[PDB]
């Protein structure tokens, strides 16, 4: 009932400190990604492939 | 778009010469919306 | 073993859930304070008040 959930969180803090790294170094932000073959539109897509 | 007569200059992929031949503007974007179809699918499955 | 646990981050999560919220409503930043009355003098400021 305890260390269940203890391991449980540990696992969920070592995916939070990938997640934290991976926007610390992606800060939020948009790409405006345009068709250049096509042009006329914009994909307000992610900062990050 | 025509900055000049004698010059023609393309605004580049991000913007777009504006149909009044005066300037360039921020080409429109495109996005997945849940106006009429597509989204409302998904969207009641996961409602559901 | 369980419930304590339960309540705690139940406790947490809600004062995160706040907390998110409120950088949501009013996002990260910093502001340049500077006082009129004595000029050459620029603070680095967390954007809240």
């Amino acid at each position: 009932p305890s260390s269940q959930v203890f391991i449980c969180l540990g696992l969920i803090l070592v995916q939070i400190v990938m997640v934290s790294v991976w926007l610390i170094l992606e800060a939020p932000g948009t790409r405006r990604y345009t068709l250049a073959e096509k042009r006329e539109t914009v994909i307000l897509k992610c900062n990050v492939k | 778009y025509l900055a000049d007569e004698f010059t023609c200059m393309d605004c580049g992929s991000g913007q777009w010469p504006t149909a009044d031949l005066t300037g360039c503007y921020d080409l429109p974007e495109d996005y997945i919306r849940w106006e009429d179809a597509w989204a409302i699918g998904p969207v009641t499955i996961a409602c559901l």
